[PDB]
């Protein structure tokens, strides 16, 4: 059975915050298709030549 | 559950119920046949 992700328990009080103290300048790819092969048919010839 | 006066009994999963979920949950599992 899989796991959904690792158990974090978040320490949550009435009165206490987490403040970060330092950063991480990440880059991430995201791949997006745009077009697709331009394709025509001669309807006549590959029915019948 | 100490969130200032705030109440989320309705949406958090419910202990008592074998499938861990929520009220809501339950319900619109229920009136989806
Ligand atoms: C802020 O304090 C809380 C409580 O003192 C820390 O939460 C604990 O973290 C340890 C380490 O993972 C766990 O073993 C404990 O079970 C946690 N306690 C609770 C109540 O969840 C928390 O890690 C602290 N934050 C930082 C950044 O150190
Ligand atoms: C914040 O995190 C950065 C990591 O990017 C720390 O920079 C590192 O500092 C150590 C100690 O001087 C060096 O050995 C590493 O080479 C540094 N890494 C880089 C990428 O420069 C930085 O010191 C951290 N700052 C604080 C206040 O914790
Ligand atoms: C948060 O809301 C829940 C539900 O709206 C409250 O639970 C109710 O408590 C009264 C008083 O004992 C009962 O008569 C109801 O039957 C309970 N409802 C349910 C659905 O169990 C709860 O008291 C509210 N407050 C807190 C702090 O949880």
């Amino acid at each position: 059975t899989m796991s959904l992700g690792a158990e974090n328990s978040v320490a949550y009080s009435n009165n206490s915050i987490a403040i970060p103290t330092n950063f991480t300048i990440s880059v991430t790819t995201e791949i997006l298709p745009v077009s697709m092969t331009k394709t025509s048919v001669d309807c006549t010839m590959y029915i019948c030549g | 559950k100490d969130f200032g006066g705030f109440n989320f009994s309705q949406i958090l999963p419910d202990p008592s119920k074998p499938s861990k979920r929520s009220p809501i949950e339950d319900l619109l599992f229920n009136k989806v046949t």
